[PDB]
Formats: structure tokens, sequence, C-alpha cells
RNA sequence: GGUCUUGUAGCUCAGUCGGUAGAGCAACGGUCUGAAGAACCGUGUGUCGGCAGUUCGAUUCUGCCCGAGACCACCA
RNA sequence: UCUGAGAGUUUGAUCCUGGCUCAGGAUUAACGCUGGCGGCAUGCCUAAUACAUGCAAGUCGAUCGAAAGUAGUAAUACUUUAGAGGCGAACGGGUGAGUAACACGUAUCCAAUCUACCUUAUAAUGGGGGAUAACUAGUUGAAAGACUAGCUAAUACCGCAUAAGAACUUUGGUUCGAAUCAAAGUUGAAAGGACCUGCAAGGGUUCGUUAUUUGAUGAGGGUGCGCCAUAUCAGCUAGUUGGUGGGGUAACGGCCUACCAAGGCAAUGACGUGUAGCUAUGCUGAGAAGUAGAAUAGCCACAAUGGGACUGAGACACGGCCCAUACUCCUACGGGAGGCAGCAGUAGGGAAUUUUUCACAAUGAGCGAAAGCUUGAUGGAGCAAUGCCGCGUGAACGAUGAAGGUCUUUAAGAUUGUAAAGUUCUUUUAUUUGGGAAGAAUGACUUUAGCAGGUAAUGGCUAGAGUUUGACUGUACCAUUUUGAAUAAGUGACGACUAACUAUGUGCCAGCAGUCGCGGUAAUACAUAGGUCGCAAGCGUUAUCCGGAUUUAUUGGGCGUAAAGCAAGCGCAGGCGGAUUGAAAAGUCUGGUGUUAAAGGCAGCUGCUUAACAGUUGUAUGCAUUGGAAAC
């Protein structure tokens, strides 16, 4: 018994994406770090945020790094995403499974496209009512110009379609209160209680058979495979065989421990983050990516036929039309698969800002549903979200 | 895997090999070349045989067509 | 398939009886030779010893719808006691429990008597038995099931069944008990008992 | 024992302590049937008062099946 | 490790000290045997022998043939 | 788990920094030993992965990615 | 009363000698299509490579002291024992690295040994002493740990007499170094608890507790014999073989020591390079035999590598101890911890292996006056078509032939094929409605009547009754009980060997091949389409062991020209060898006791629906062995 645990209060899943130096990391800790001071214990140091090469000597993440804490009201659990390119594989990973879009911007440098792309990311998944915190005003004295900032981020959010008015706004810096000042940490928690509103709850459903999209696999000595992901419909308990499905041909499994991040439970409700740890599976077959369910699940398919809105110019896209050889890539929330793209006829070019909708083409048979959220990206940025309307093959 | 550089005959559709890639191979002689004694197990890796192909369908690994 | 389905297919092309006549059927005639194609001039060109023994054996292998393993198995039982080889290996064909089901007249064909068997609505000693491979000695109870009666096969077989001397049993009372053991000539003379059994030097 | 999977069959000994089960035994002394209904014991009844007297230590059972072939009846004159 | 066994230890830690307390009181009292030949020392030498062969310390086989080897040298006498 | 590089004839390879399909095996018509092979003469065999932008058209400048080929998963 | 099949392959064609490949049978097998089930077995051979977490040997209050608690009104029934004492952990568990020999299997010897339990019987269980933990308090150490002073008694320890029978000397008797009754002198025993009759006393019963008496268990040495290949390994071995005095083992011994003598083995294969756990047995065959040493069992072996000893009678001890090693870790950087070849699980290797699954409910062990737990020994459930065995994917009828594929490509024709439609039919598995047996009628424990000796009981034999003891557990099996032909077949080959042929493409390309080899465009073999057959929830190819291979020839070959007679001779041992008389005892046959384990075969039964399989009964291969049988 590793950790007993029954929870008796909703699980909630918040992130955070942030360009480098915005305090994203420093937010990420000090928040856990203050609500380890009144509420329940976090454990939440700085030498528990990072771990990969290179990542801690520059303080930003490559993968999530995962929180997890009780609340007076919701039960959340933090993950923390990356904000750079040459990493956009694993912030789109990070940030697709989340319930929540906190964005965090500073009063010692002015807005930058990177906050104009994490609104874009917000865009993608469908996360409205987001929280905004003007972190890290700890620096050289502005009187007045913090006002005007503030008014250009809410009227910033509406290029993406997003309310700035009714967003709750509070001065505070995260860096002063993981010093030791109190008066940030009420900041802070001030903060906490404009993000225990307008946050959806994750969804939850409670009788279909399974779905889980594979984000990356732990090892565990003399346990084997953990996998990442989140149970986001249905549920699963201990002692049910499962299938695999998408990406790689079907294979039967038995599932034998379900972790919750170092806890053992009975039953997780859908949409929270665990674990599940598999029996006699092999790490080439089970990819970051594919499908794992119960018997009687959704059918892989490898082409489809999809609608799609694309983004407008305002949106943050492109405004260049798209030949039919196009091959842009997927995202199925977890992985970047690509696949070409087959105009309807009667049509030469379609630009960013026109829309019809098109026939998908995938590399490798993946699983996906009659409505999928997927994003068709290119280029290190997004132009559009769709969703699957059609299978042919 | 162990160390013994042998040749082997390519069976199948033409070539399905790389150039220092992955193989697995099956015993059985040749009279036509001296010097080889060995096949590769086309089906059950990058080896895969199956085109207008259904006579003994056992060896160039294959699935059965579904109607 | 463990049943042939078709069984006329097979008595084409190598020739075998499975009741009275069966040879000609009035089918619209028949062709004695292999179905299909080739059923032109490959009567008797390339004929060997060999050859015959296996159609032989084929034909042996077909009368009961018996597999090949399962026979080696009763051939080992027949290897389990001395004596002539054909008259234990002939006992030990007809002593299978659909053989006598069917032989007593309440199945008009070998394959129903085996499904009856299988579906369990066929005795032995006074309590039901679902294996259509039993060996059978005197003294060994068969009834009808009477909940089994009313089948329109049963009761024309009943009506028209072929008359067995080796096991007696009253038609119309639908009990029957194993009573001796037959004759050679009583069997069909055309199976050469020395080819099948001298073709099994496996076990 | 060395019977078969749901119908076993066992082979009783009085066998001495460190010896090992169902391995190498002293002697052969009958068995039984304890499956069905009939209270079959085939026993020899040749030797056993024999390894009594010479010393053997009775297991649970013993003492049932020896009270229905009767030998401890004759076990307490025979300590006479 | 099991706690079954550490407690046999500390007991034959004393009993190793015990059978050591006894043991070199037959080595001393055949070396006096050694030194001086007579009645009376040997006849300690072979009491100490008997009292040790019953405790589990010595095979009484080896007194046996100690004490039969002391007196076959002192039939000298 | 992200790192560097590659994708060009049927094959191996070349290689203007934005105006080049260059070489050798291979294929074709033959000379010819009786014929094969070899050689010799002929002359041709490439959207220079798959997309979107920078721009004057970018194979060759970038960006995602498809694959692959080596390296690294250190601190209980 | 057993008791065997061949075929092709060179040359123009033959008769040879002869070299190979194929038709089978088994397994610890992987690969493709596959996927129905049942019961039974099997499932690290590869890296004796390291392995997180939890279990895998624990037990006794009627052994003792004492401490925590429950509750009884404070005295105290009662639970835990945190500890000293009792046994076991030495057997069970696993795996074969090493071992070419007393390692293994037997015939056999201790005239040199051993053995607690368990059964035959005597003598005692009496009287004293001392400390001794846990505890309490204190020091030190980061923790692990070491200590420093008081505490109590223990079935723990040591004395005292107890002492016939026991251990060792003195005489009279005795067997091929042995067996006994005497007379003495030295000597050696300890522990109580519980239960009662009974003024306590006095007395019994029980668990024990000590030395002798038969016993068994297991261990240990010299044995006869048999035991892998290799003289393109010829000498090998000095505490090493012999003599003696001391020890040392339970014991004889260069086992060791001290002092003296040079031996021993080996051509009739030592020494050595290599492989390997030996055996019962798995499999090929008619057998002599070959082959693999699966699992399962008997025996030997080491616990990452070496050592070194200790408690117990027994280890050189798989989860005991002291240390050097390699590695993984804690460390406040002084010092410490560690061993999955125990079950599952994980990393790596390999094509290649079970679930971090469950219960002491059956046996076996550990304890006791017992419920009680330990029981990853075991018993089961799941996964694995790995290997067997056995049942489905329908049944009776139905056609001068339903289309459509194929072929003649005349089609006014042959096929597919009674395959289908149709009728009901019964659902083995599906489906669902009920009962849930079953191994467990074994098993303790509580009461009713006499028999062991005193009866005053406890206590040992019984008979009977009894509540209670189920993981498998809605099981297989039945209920004409709900629906329904339904919820379910491929596979290799088709020139010959070798039952199974026709068209199209392809043109020494693509390929097949176990052999003749097939392709220079009219391919019965390349690939498809149709048809066919072999087999079947298994099917063909590969990895293997034998058979056919009489191809190691004793059984059952040869040496003139096919491979083969040393160029001959003198010629030790070694194998043979004219005839008789008589004794013979090594073979040869009759005789049983010990075995030759059991299992495994061979036959007969018993049972799960028969079979698979399990059990039962006997069945034999080899040496002692005591009589005898008389030609070789």
């Amino acid at each position: 018994a590793r950790e007993k645990f029954d929870r008796s209060k909703p699980h909630v899943n918040v992130g955070t994406i942030g360009h480098i130096d915005h305090g994203k990391t420093t937010l990420t800790a000090a928040i856990c770090t203050v609500l380890a001071k009144e509420g329940k214990s976090a454990a939440t140091r700085y030498d528990q945020i990072d771990k990969a090469p290179e990542e801690k000597a520059r303080g930003i993440t490559i993968n999530s790094a995962h929180v997890e804490y009780s609340s007076d009201k919701r039960h959340y659990a933090h993950v923390d995403c990356p904000g750079h390119a040459d990493y956009i594989k694993n912030m789109i990973t990070g940030a697709a499974q989340m319930d929540g879009a906190i964005l965090v911007v500073s009063a010692t440098d002015s807005v930058m496209p990177q906050t104009r792309e994490h609104i874009l990311l917000a865009r993608q998944v469908g996360v409205p009512r987001m929280v905004v915190f003007l972190n890290k005003c700890d620096i050289a004295t502005d009187e007045e110009v913090q006002e005007l900032v503030a008014e250009e981020v809410r009227d910033l959010l509406t290029s993406y379609g997003f309310d700035g008015k009714n967003t709750p706004i509070i001065y505070g810096s995260a860096l002063k209160a993981l010093e030791g000042d109190p008066k940030w940490e009420a900041k802070i928690h001030d903060l906490m209680n404009a993000v225990d509103e307008w946050i959806p709850t994750p969804e939850r459903e409670v009788d279909k058979p399974f779905l889980l999209a594979i984000e990356d696999t732990m090892t565990i000595t003399g346990r084997g495979t953990v996998v990442t992901g989140r149970v986001e419909r249905g549920e699963l308990k201990v002692g049910q065989e499962i299938e695999i499905v998408g990406l790689r041909p079907i294979r039967k499994a038995v599932v034998t421990g379900i972790e919750m991040f170092k806890k053992e439970l009975d039953s997780a409700m859908a949409g929270d983050n665990a674990g599940v740890l598999l029996r006699g599976v092999d790490r080439k077959e089970v990819e970051r990516g594919q499908v794992l369910a119960k018997p009687g699940s959704i059918k892989p398919h490898k082409k489809f036929k999809a609608e799609i809105y694309a983004l407008k110019k305002e949106e943050g896209g492109r405004h260049t039309g798209f030949l039919n050889g196009y091959r842009p890539q997927f995202y199925f929330r977890t992985t970047d698969v690509t696949g070409s793209i087959s105009l309807p006829e009667n049509t030469e070019m379609v630009l960013p800002g026109d829309n019809t909708s098109i026939t998908v083409e995938l590399i490798a048979p993946i699983a996906c549903e009659k409505g999928s959220k997927f994003s068709i990206r290119e280029g290190g940025r997004t132009v559009g979200a769709g969703s699957v309307t059609e299978v042919l093959e | 895997t162990n160390g013994f550089e042998v040749l082997t005959y390519i069976p199948g559709e033409g070539h399905n090999l790389q150039e220092h890639s992955v193989t697995l191979l099956r015993g059985g002689r040749v009279k036509d070349l001296p010097g080889v004694r060995y096949h590769i197990v086309r089906g059950t890796l990058d080896t895969v045989g199956v085109e207008k192909r259904r006579q003994q369908r056992s060896a160039y690994g294959a699935k059965k067509p579904k109607a | 398939m463990k049943y042939t389905g078709s069984i006329f297919k097979r008595s084409r092309r190598l020739g075998f009886s499975l009741l009275e006549n069966n040879k000609e059927f009035s089918k619209g005639k028949k062709r004695k030779t292999i179905p299909g194609q080739h059923g032109n001039r490959f009567r008797s060109s390339t004929m060997s010893g060999y050859a015959q023994q296996l159609q032989e054996k084929q034909r042996m292998q077909y009368m009961y719808g018996i597999t090949d393993k399962q026979f080696r198995r009763l051939f080992r039982l027949v290897l389990k006691q001395r004596g002539n080889l054909a008259v234990n290996l002939f006992r030990v064909l007809e002593s299978r429990l659909d053989n006598i089901v069917y032989r007593m007249g309440f199945a008009p064909t070998r394959r129903s008597a085996r499904q009856l068997v299988n579906h369990g609505h066929v005795l032995l000693n006074d309590r039901t038995v679902d294996t259509p491979s039993i060996i059978l000695n005197p003294g060994d109870k068969v009834r009808l099931k009477a909940k089994t009666i009313k089948i329109p096969i049963v009761k024309a077989a009943s009506e028209s069944g072929v008359v067995s001397p080796f096991v007696e049993t009253n038609n119309k009372t639908f009990e029957g008990t194993y009573v001796r053991f037959p004759e050679r000539s009583e069997l069909p003379a055309g199976i050469n008992e020395s080819y099948v059994v001298e073709w099994y030097k496996r076990l | 024992r060395m019977g078969r999977v749901h119908y076993p069959t066992y082979r009783i000994v009085a066998v001495d302590s460190r010896v090992k089960r169902d391995g190498k035994y002293i002697a052969l002394i009958g068995h039984l049937n304890p499956a069905l209904k009939e209270n079959k014991c085939k026993i020899d009844e040749a030797v056993a008062l024999e390894w009594l007297n010479k010393g053997a230590k009775p297991t649970d059972t013993v003492r049932s099946l020896f009270s229905q072939t009767g030998l401890w009846k004759k076990f307490v004159e025979s300590k006479k | 490790n099991i706690k079954s066994n550490e407690k046999r230890l500390r007991q034959n830690i004393k009993r190793n000290l015990n059978n050591k307390g006894q043991k070199t009181k037959l080595k001393t009292n055949v070396k006096n045997f050694h030194k001086e030949i007579n009645l009376d020392n040997l006849g300690n030498v072979y009491s100490q022998a008997d009292r040790l062969a019953r405790k589990g310390i010595i095979s009484t086989n080896r007194a046996r043939r100690l004490k039969s080897r002391n007196v076959a040298v002192l039939n000298k006498t």
C-alpha cells in the first residue's frame, strides 16, 4: 500500500502556460508553496519541478511537471507546461489535456507574441473564462503604466473571441511570495480565489467503456510500465482486461495496478489524472499517442473526413492559401500525426479564413471518434481545430 | 547476434533490406549459390510478404484477404 | 470439415458405398469419374499398388466419418490384444455407439445418430450419454428418449429401418440392448482388410 | 500422495518425522479411496503390528482407520 | 534477516563462554596429570571428563578414549 | 525524453553561396566468336523526401513533420 | 507367444561397388492463416546476470520473572508477551557452475561409528549456592549501536551425597583383533510444572526430567562390478606411497606430527588436455542397441566470490554468524546495510515462458493440557492450441442440373452441386430459469455406557450423538427449462519419388529446389484463377535424436580386378589348439530368502459419459546366496 486515498471532493486539473522568465515556473512553485502554509501540505520544492537534462540549468520544463493538492473547494492537480519552440511537441501534450488556462504576465516585460500563442492554445482546446494574473511586479517601480498594461491585456483577448472585462485580474507577484513575504502570499491567495471560479470542471462520464490517449510511459523497478494520460470518459478499476487500439494493431492486455501519481485507488472519476500499470506489454508497441480502452470501443481508422473552421488572421493564424498536395500535422491532444489533405471539388486554393470540409489521409491508423477534437498545425503554429465528420477507411 | 558473417538468399517480392537493417533468417541449402545456406523470413519483421500471391501462403508471411 | 458435408462428392472419385445403392442415384447419371474438369481419361492409366492401398484406406476412413487420429487410437486398441487383425478391427469398427444407433433402424443415417448422441438424446445403461465414440459390450441399454419420438426423421426410421441380427430389439418398443458379434461377410465385402490394416505401420 | 488433480488418491504410511512427504517411504501400507462412498481400504494386516511394536507414529486418520479395522482393540492386549 | 535467531546468537555467546570455561578445566587437569603421575590427579581428570561428557560439550567417546589411554600410560605404575 | 545528419536515375553516389541532372553499375540497338559472356560504337533513362511560407522561381533560405541512420535516460 | 515395406539418384542402356536424399516417430520448439470447447499434463534449455516492494520458519503461559493494558468496588479473573528458557529453522525450496571419481546404482563390512523423538524396563527426580537479563536510571553515537550502575526468578548454570545397571584397570571362563558372569579401586544424575484424593501433611495421575536395556531413522568410511570421448596426450606421483611412538575423528588410516626405510601406479591405457550432475527413465526399433539425461523421483553439490569457526547429536547452515573481494546504496562523511539457483514481479540476453492471483479447506511438518497461527511445502483459480485425447461448425428429403466463376472458350455444351431455397428437427457450446452436490463424512472439540489401577479423580480404549470444518463455488452435471441453424475452419500440395491437373500472365526477369532439375514465349513445378487431394483446431517449413542408412556387419559385411593384405621372415605376452582316466568348481541349469525402489513400461481390472489419464493386481531385466546336475 504505497498510498491509500479516497477523494471526498471533486478532482480538477489546473495548468500554466507562459513564456520564458515570466515567472511561470516561479508561480508554479509559489502557489503550492503558499498552499503548504495555510491549507493541506504539498511538499513542492524547487527540486520537484524539472528533471530532464539541460532543463535544470535553464529553469524551463521539457515535459509537464506534476503536483497535486487538496483545497477547501476543489481538489487540484497542477501540471506545468513548456512555453518555447523546439519543444512544442511536448507543450501541446502538456496543455491539451488540462481543464484550465492560467496566463502569467509581468510588468517587467511588455506583452509579446508568446502571450498571443498562449491565447491560441486556450482557443484550440476550447477553454473560455481564463484566469490571468499580472504576476512578478517586484521589479523597477511602475505607477500608472500597469493599469494601461492591464487594459491592453483585456482588449488583447478579443483577438481570439475571449472575454476581457470579466477576467478577475489582480495585482501580485509570486517570487516575493516564495521569498518569504506573507503580503504577496495574500496576493497569491487572491489569485487562487479568482482561479476557484471560471474554470470548467473536467469532463466526466461514468458509463463509457474506456478511452485514454497515451502521453508517456514510466518504468518502475519491479512493477513495470506506468502509463501517463487522463481517464476522461468512463472508468477503469483493477482486474478488467483492456484492449489497445490506435497507431498499432489491437492488443489485449491486463491491468494490474492503478496509480494516481504514486497513489493507490479503487476507482477514478472521468477527467482526473492518474496512472495504470500494464501486464506483459512492450514499449515498442506501447508508444506515446495510441489509445487503450475496453472491448467494444471506437474502431481504428486510417483515412477519414472532417469539417474545418480555419482560424482567421486576427485569430493568430496565417492568411495564405493551401494547395491540394497539402500535408499538415494533426494533434489528438497527444502526438504529432502527419496527414494529407484532399480539397473539395470546384475549388483550387483555400486560405485560413475560408473553409471547406477536408478529407484527411493519416500516416498510421489512429483510433478517432466522430466529432473528435483534432488540431491542424504546421510551421510551429495553429491554423485550426476541427472535428471528425465521416470515416472512409 | 553471434559473431559469424554469413550469406543469405532473398526470396519474396524483390528485396526488403535497406543497407544495415535488422532481419531474421531460416535454414535451408541451395544448389545454385555455393557459400549460402540461409533464407530470410518474409512477413514476421520489416519484410512482409503479400501482393498478388495466395498459394503457399505460409512462407512469404501475409494476412488472409477479407471479402 | 469434421462432417464432410457432401458424401456424393467422395463417392464420385473413390467409388465409396455408404448405403444400399450409391453408385447410381438416378440423379441425372452421376459420373463415377472425378468431379470437375478431368473426368475424361484418368481412369486406369497410372495405377500403382500404393495408390490402391491409399484410396482403399480413404474409403475405409469415410464409411463412418472417422478422422485419422481416432482411427490410429482404435488401431492401438486393436493391437492391445492378439488374434487376427481383421476381425478385431471390424469389431471395434461397428462397436462405435452411433453405428449401433444407426443399425437399429432408429436413425436412417449414421450422421443423424451421431448428432442425436452428441446432443444428449441417447441413453446408455439407464443414463444419458453424449459421446458418439463409445466402445460397447453385452448388456448395454439404449432408449429413444420419448421426448424425441415426434421427430419426422426417427418416425420414418422406425417405420422402415434396417434390420440387423447381431443386435436385436423390438422396433415398436424403442428399447434396445447389444446382443452378439457380427460376421465378416455381413459387412460390405468390397472393402479389402489387408490394404487398410497394413498401410498403418505408424503406431 | 501422487493422485490426480480434482481426484487424488492417498497411500498411507507411518513415515518418520524428518522424512519428506510423498518421497521415499520406509514401506507401503495399503491405500484408501477418500473421494467416493465405499470405505474401501485394502490393507495387508501382516506387518503393521510388527512396526507398531517396533516403533510407528500414527497420523490423524490412522486413529479412525485402525479403529474401524479393530487394530487398536488388539493393540492394548499386545502391549500387555 | 529473521527475528527468530538473534536470541539464539545471544544464548550461544554465553554457552560458548561456559564451554570454554569447562574445557580449560580439562586442559589444566590433563596438564597436571602429564606433569605429575599419580592416582588422585588422574581421578580428578576422570571426574571432570565424565561431568563434561554428560553435558553436550564433548562427545563421551572422546572422554572414554582419553581416559583409556591415560590409564594405559598409568599402568607403568 | 529532446538532441545531429540524411532523403537526388532501377542501384550507389553527385552537389552555385536563389539561374547545374555530373560519374560509375543497370536498361536499349547492335559488331562478333557457332551462340553466351566480355569489349567497342550509338544515345536516351531524375517533379533532386512531402508540404507552407521568406523571396524574383527558392530542389539548395526557413518551419512543422514523415521516416530512418549514431550519440547520450547523469543525483535514492 | 514377439517377430521388419522401400523409392529416387552417373552412364547411350545395363550388371556392380558405393554417396546422398524422401515417405515416419518424439519435443522445453519460433514463424502465417488462424482461432470452439472440455478434462489431464507441460511451460527459463539461453545470462550460477544483478535484482524495488510483501510474503517464503516459526512457535509454547500448565516454563520463569516482569511490564503494558481490559474489566472487578482498591485486592484481581483475563489479552499482548517487550525478554530469558523448550524444539525446529540440519528437513522441506530451488538450480546444475564445478566435479571423470567410490560422484551414481547395486552385492556387500565395520571384528572401528552414530543417533532426540517413538517402544520394551530399573533408579532418581533430594538438599544448597551464585550471578544473570528484560526493567530503571545514565553516557556515547546522526541513525544504526556500544556500553555504565540497581532489580527478580527461570526447565538457564555450578557444587553436595545419592551410584545396582553405566564409564576404566585385577583374576576364571569364550570367537577369527572379538563374546560373556565375578572380586575390588577410581568415577560420572538432574527440573520441575500441572491435575486431583487429602486436616495440610501423607498420597497418587499426567507432561516431563536424568544412566543403563532391542528398535528405527539418517550420516559416514574399503569395498566387487558397471560407469563420456581422446596416446596428433608416454611416463606420472614425494606426506606420496612403507616402519614405528603420540594425538584425531562417533572410528581404521599420512588425517597430522616426530624419528627411520624409497616406494606406488601405469601398454591388460596412469598422468592430461576437454565435455557433463550420475540413476530410474523420454524417444527411435526385431533385438543386440542408439539417443536425450524434459519435468517427476533416489543420491551428490554450492547459496554473488572465497575462506574461518561456533550453539545443537547431527550444517560448514538457500532468508545463522567473523572477515577479504566486486557491485548497489545510507551517512551529520567517523562509519554501516545487502544477497530472489523460496513464489510471483522487474532489468538485460535470447525467437522463446506463466499471475507482484487466492486458502490452510484435504495431506506433511513446528510447537502444546488446545482452540491457534506458521505453513509462495501443498491445495486451487487465471493466463499459454506448447504437447496429447475427445466432442461442434448440422440431420432426412429434394436437380436431367438455380445463377456466377472456370474449361471446350459452337454458349442448341462439362463442371461447381443437392451446394442452396423450402419443411420441421435438437441445441454440444451460445441463451437463459432452478438446484446446487463434490473432494470433507475425512477432521478435531463437547456430552451419554463399560474396560485398563488405585478408585477418590484427572487420566488411556472405545461405540453413539452433536453444533460447528469449503478457496475452488452458480463447477463439471441435470431439470423437454427461455430463445435461436443458430453464437464459431483452415491448411499444404497436385511432373516423378508422393493418392492430387486444366487455362491465363511470365519469358534463362520472376522465381522456385529434399533429387532428376523446371524458365532460349504454347511452363500440368514461377504467379494467379478453377478443380483436386493429404491432414485438421490444428495445419505445412525450419532447429533438432533415431529409423529406414545390414552406412560400423558379433547377432547381420568385406579385403584378386570397385576402398582394402603391411614387401616379407625370426618371431614374447595374448587369443586358440590331438584323445583318455579321476577330483572338479569359473562359466552352463535347476532354490528361496535381500533386493532389483515406487512411479515408468506389459497384461487384467476399477472411475470420471468410453477414451486421455489416475489407481489397483501381478508381471521382469543383475548380483549374493546355500544344495546339487557333469558333456563343453
